[PDB]
């Protein structure tokens, strides 16, 4: 699973596709992994969990943590959720 | 500068240094050609300099702050020099 982080993060877009095809396949082939919950939200929870945690980082002022994890996968567009940039 | 000198070989297509590891070594290049590189978001990227003999090579990352960009993989055999 680490190297599939790892390489998730260089290839962020690659695998935006992939969970595109995993949740597209779970419409098609339901009798998969669909037998669970909703994963949408999830991913949303990340986005939003890590938008919160480079916020918090703001406030640290943390030069290497917050470029690590912008470009871990994150928008830097995305402001605080009532809109403090 | 020449008392601590460490020779090494690389075969034409070995990766020698790239973003993931941090500057560790002065590898001056001898008579060979090692392709440099780095990394996109397209195939990653191709073609950003290829080093020749009587020039340096990973220098930046001990002058100024560690990491070693540009991703190089050797193109031809070269008896690089290494110091520390």
């Amino acid at each position: 699973k680490q190297s599939f982080s790892n390489i998730l993060e260089i290839y962020f877009h690659d695998g935006r596709t992939i969970l595109n095809n995993i949740m597209e396949e779970k419409e098609s082939n339901d009798r998969i992994k669909k037998l669970e919950s909703d994963i949408v939200i999830h991913i949303g929870k990340q986005e939003a969990e890590l938008a919160l945690k480079v916020n918090s980082a703001a406030f640290q002022g943390d030069f290497y943590q917050l470029k690590s994890l912008i470009r871990s996968g994150a928008d830097p567009n995305k402001t605080d959720y009532d809109g403090r940039s | 500068i020449v008392i601590r000198l460490h020779e090494e070989y690389f075969l034409p297509g070995e990766v020698i240094t790239e973003q993931g590891n941090v500057v560790d070594h002065l590898y001056f290049v001898c008579e060979g050609l090692l392709e440099a590189l780095v990394t996109k978001t397209d195939g990653s990227e191709e073609s950003v300099t290829l080093l020749g003999p009587h020039t340096s090579f990973g220098d930046i990352s001990i002058i100024c702050n560690i990491s070693q960009p540009f991703t190089v993989r050797v193109c031809e055999l070269c008896h690089l020099l290494r110091l520390d």
